[PDB]
RNA sequence: GCGUAGAGCAAUGGCGCGGCGUCCGGCGCCGGCGCACCCCCAAACUGCGAAGCGGCAGGGCGCGCGCAGCAGCGUGCGCGCGCACAACUGCGGGCGCCUAGUGGGCCGCCGCUGGUAAGCAGCGCCGGCAAUGAGGACACAACCUCGUGCGCGGGCAAGGGACCCCAGCUGCGCACACAGACGAAGGGCGCGGGCGCGCCCGCCCCGAAAAUGGACGGUGCUCAGCGCAGCCCCGACCCCGCGCACGCACAGCGUGGUAGGAGGGCGCGCCGGCGCCGCAGAAGCGCAUGCGUGCGCAUGCGUGGAGGCACCCGCGGCGCAGAUCUUGGUGGCAG
């Protein structure tokens, strides 16, 4: 019932945060961006130009095109039973680099190497799964220096 | 088996031969039986019975003793019993009810 | 007659019925492209394994 | 003309106060909020009682203003006009609407102001008086007159708190015989080792003793 | 229902190599709720929840009764009823530890319809006849205490018999 | 990424008293104002901020060479060589075409809005009814259990186990009010426990008044009430096992269904054929028997007195319990 204006119930979502209002820093602009990395959107309100729509700023995407102040952006949307992909235009003062792979790349980066040197010695590795946690380890606690402490229930009684 | 079993004893009486406390690795796995129905199930709970290929009451599976398997039995607690069986519980539900999925 | 204006129910239910399908792959297309990189995309696509200069030398001046 | 207390009881709505979106509402006939000797220094009323909500419900200006005189005949027919002081301690903060519909009747519903009532949540203190120990059963009194014009179930509670300070008479005692505690009529401020010096020592010559 | 004394700590790291190791004495119906009723006094008493507790030990607390003597218990109390939380001293005479818990839940149960669950048992001491508190349980501690019974009860299971037979005696 | 619950008065906006003062006014007091503490606060307040959710990632990489009009020293794109299968769990998946019905909903849970409230009105999420039987709720669209072919055997669920009515015994308490069996503020030297005469906890009592005679479902019950413990039992189409039917892509799995769609058959008038039957009795009809999940089919006997059947094909005015249906006949009413 509330109106459809390109921002709307944006109070709290197109705010600064307390202490940390004003023009963006000069160091955003030494960012580099390429063609497939990811983004987060997440809109600067002192910038006016550019903005993207307020479904967009929790969103990440991946990049698609770069342009001279801004990026296209690839990001999915729920219209019913289907994904439809919104091509989301953005200054790239609204984006930040996402960290979104940065474990997945630290990953990768690693044991390609670990494979490709394996390959060079002439040995392969067969497997590198996450190993998720698994059972608790068997534990020995003595109590040597450490004496077992009795936990009582206690009487209820009120501060007043 | 009994090899498995009679070490693990050898090294929880030794620790209380000391002062120590000895409890050994939990288990590899969990027994799980679906308690509740199929009905008035929301979709997430729903889902991860699907998962834990449970879909009728007084189904039973072994799951793994994972992380992420622990936090799958934890969300359909409420429609689930679960534990640890022993050996003689992990060989009694095999060989009495087992069957292959060919 | 005066009745009921909305609701969402059934509805996240109807949606996963059919699934909730994703984007369709497809060719990789130049809509939304920068159009100076687009365009110099195409020129080196046009003169990839033979030089524009040889090109040139066996077309012409090819614009 | 007023409607029973039954109709307005629960804290049905969103708190919907006094502001610029609702204006037009009256007066309450809760004027008043702190009686007895108010003037008392903080050492005077060592004595603390409290009549204590029970319930998590509205409790209307009227009655707030009825408790206040039931309470306050008391103390002073009994304690007398300078051995106490009552706070009042909640305030009719919430405005409460009235439909009052030729008759309309669900058109338009939304209602224009009726009344105002405090919202009171469990254990939350209503009333308050500070006194000499010597009227405990005075006070005490006093606060189940103010209780039964109130809906719902209260509570008089003695408070080991000094007055109307949150410290205990115990820990008050203590601080006052240290010097820590510079009085700000009905409370006090706890003197710290964290200003200037100089400012701590300009803190020792407002204390209390 | 039994006693257990159940051990536990939180789970051993590398940061805590031994942590201090906690035991609570508790009356439950089996060890899943004395397992409960330890990760909650380990969740409150301390900080440590649940997922990160390790139990160390669980033993059933089981008397001896060889002889089998009635001993008295003053048992100290937390139950919680609808309208709050209060405490409450009971003095039982009854065989065991896990006898006189029993004879304090029907007691609740009974006179102030607390069950079981709302319950919390601060201590129980087995005591002197000198130094009961509860002039009922001491009049059964004097020695040559005797009574009749006075309730009738059936010799067997009747639908229907005879005037002449007798049903109590 | 969020800004809800909570929390906070610190800014905005309110609330309220004291305290302080080389502040102002009036006559030390009173009133203003200022400051500091504090108080009550906020759907349209926020220095904080959960539970909970949302987005995305968990696979291709490395190297080399070509290309560009872009760029000014990169970025893309071609091509080659080499490396390589990436948490857990489950499991086949993707896409297209045509078309129906639907577009009055309702209910429960949790979260709300308006309203004195409503079996009221309006939302959110999930589940249900609608279209979901069966068991338990005395009956009872929605509650609880729980799904549902046709049976047999077992085990149970919810719920129960005085008699109706399948199934109960052993112990420990408590209560007396035509109570249990709708209820408030406020009460009770009523009884039972507990704490320091006052409190607290259970049960009971008073407050407690409606109109056909009457409803813990009934009988009734004062251990059939209010509590507990132990062992046991009863109880669904659930679950398990077996057998059969049907469907499936068929060492197996599956089985409810309105609107609706689809498939395969049954039946009717006639057609092109093809097998036949009939005055030694055809169709039709009546009563039987049999077959068949079912639509229906076949036979026997009786009647009937001249046609008919089966199958394959083809055409269709092709199947009735309803339409204040149409037409005809006949009842009850009613001697
Ligand atoms: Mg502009
Ligand atoms: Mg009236
Ligand atoms: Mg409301
Ligand atoms: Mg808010
Ligand atoms: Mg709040
Ligand atoms: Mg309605
Ligand atoms: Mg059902
Ligand atoms: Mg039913
Ligand atoms: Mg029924
Ligand atoms: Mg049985
Ligand atoms: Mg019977
Ligand atoms: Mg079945
Ligand atoms: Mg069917
Ligand atoms: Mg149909
Ligand atoms: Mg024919
Ligand atoms: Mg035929
Ligand atoms: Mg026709
Ligand atoms: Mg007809
Ligand atoms: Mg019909
Ligand atoms: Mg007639």
């Amino acid at each position: 019932m509330r109106s459809n204006g390109y921002r709307r119930g944006t109070r709290h979502r197109f705010s600064q945060a307390f202490r940390k209002h004003g023009m963006p820093k000069p160091s955003i602009l030494t960012r580099v961006f390429k063609k497939g990395q990811y983004v987060d959107v997440v809109v600067n309100p002192a910038i006016h130009k550019g903005m993207p729509h307020k479904f967009f700023h929790g969103r990440t995407g991946k990049i698609f095109n770069i342009d001279k102040r801004s990026i296209g952006i690839l990001m999915n949307k729920r219209c019913g039973p289907r994904y439809v992909e919104k091509m989301v235009i953005a200054r790239v003062e609204h984006v930040r680099p996402s960290r979104c792979n940065e474990e997945y790349i630290k990953r990768r980066t690693e044991n390609d190497r670990l494979r490709r040197e394996a390959a060079a010695r002439g040995e392969k590795l067969g497997s590198l799964k996450r190993k998720p946690g698994g059972p608790r380890g068997a534990v020995l606690i003595s109590t040597e220096n450490n004496t077992p402490i009795e936990i009582r229930n206690e009487p209820y009684f009120e501060v007043y | 088996y009994k090899e498995h079993m009679k070490k693990e004893e050898d090294a929880r009486r030794e620790a209380e031969a000391r002062g120590a406390f000895y409890v050994p690795k939990e288990p590899e796995f969990y027994v799980v039986v679906r308690i509740r129905g199929i009905h008035k199930v929301p979709p997430r709970e729903r889902k991860i019975l699907e998962l834990i290929r449970l879909k009728k009451p007084n189904h039973a599976v072994f799951v793994r003793n994972n992380a992420p398997m622990r936090a799958m039995l934890h969300k359909v607690r409420a429609y689930i019993a679960f534990g640890f069986a022993d050996i003689h519980l992990l060989r009694t539900l095999v060989y009495k009810r087992g069957m292959a999925k060919v | 007659a005066k009745r009921k204006n909305h609701t969402n129910h059934n509805q996240n239910r109807k949606n996963h019925r059919n699934g909730i399908k994703k984007v369709k792959k497809s060719a990789p297309s130049f809509r939304g492209l920068n159009h100076k990189y687009l365009r110099n995309m195409l020129y080196s696509r046009k003169y990839n394994n033979i030089g524009r200069a040889a090109y040139e030398a066996e077309h012409g001046p090819q614009q | 003309g007023r409607r029973p207390a039954r109709c307005y009881r629960y804290c049905k709505n969103k708190p919907y106060p006094k502001s610029r979106f609702c204006r037009g509402v009256p007066d309450p006939k809760l004027a008043i909020y702190d009686l007895g000797r108010k003037r008392a220094r903080v050492t005077e009323f060592p004595l603390s009682v409290h009549l204590v909500s029970n319930e998590r419900e509205q409790l209307s200006a009227e009655a707030l203003e009825a408790a206040r005189i039931a309470a306050n005949r008391y103390m002073i027919k009994h304690a007398g006009k300078d051995n106490f002081h009552m706070r009042i301690r909640v305030h009719p903060l919430h405005v409460i609407r009235i439909n009052k519909m030729l008759q309309t009747g669900m058109r338009g519903s939304f209602g224009k102001p009726y009344g105002r009532v405090a919202r009171v949540d469990f254990g939350q203190e209503i009333l308050s008086i500070r006194t000499k120990d010597a009227f405990k059963a005075v006070a005490c009194e006093a606060l189940r007159r103010a209780k039964a014009k109130f809906p719902g179930h209260q509570q008089i509670k003695v408070s080991c708190a000094f007055g109307f300070t949150g410290i205990s008479r115990e820990e008050f005692e203590r601080l006052r015989k240290e010097g820590k505690l510079i009085s700000q009529g009905s409370h006090v401020t706890i003197i710290k080792e964290k200003g200037s010096i100089v400012g701590y020592k300009e803190k020792l010559s407002k204390a209390i003793q | 229902i039994k006693e257990y004394r159940i051990y536990g700590s939180k789970m051993p790291t590398e940061q805590e190599v031994a942590p201090q190791i906690f035991f609570h004495n508790v009356f439950a119906k089996n060890e899943i709720v004395a397992r409960s009723r330890f990760n909650n006094l380990m969740k409150t008493k301390y900080k440590i929840k649940s997922g990160k507790i390790v139990i160390l030990k669980i033993e059933e607390l089981v008397e001896d009764l060889k002889d089998m003597k009635i001993k008295n218990y003053g048992i100290q109390l937390v139950y919680r009823s609808k309208k709050g939380i209060h405490n409450m001293y009971k003095e039982f005479r009854s065989i065991s530890r896990c006898k006189a818990v029993e004879m304090l839940f029907n007691d609740m149960a009974g006179r102030h319809k607390a069950k079981r669950d709302d319950i919390k048992i601060v201590s129980l001491k087995e005591l002197r006849s000198e130094d009961l508190r509860r002039d009922r349980v001491i009049q059964f501690t004097k020695d040559d205490v005797m009574y009749p019974v006075f309730k009738k009860v059936l010799n067997s299971k009747y639908d229907f018999v005879l005037k002449g037979t007798n049903i109590f005696n």
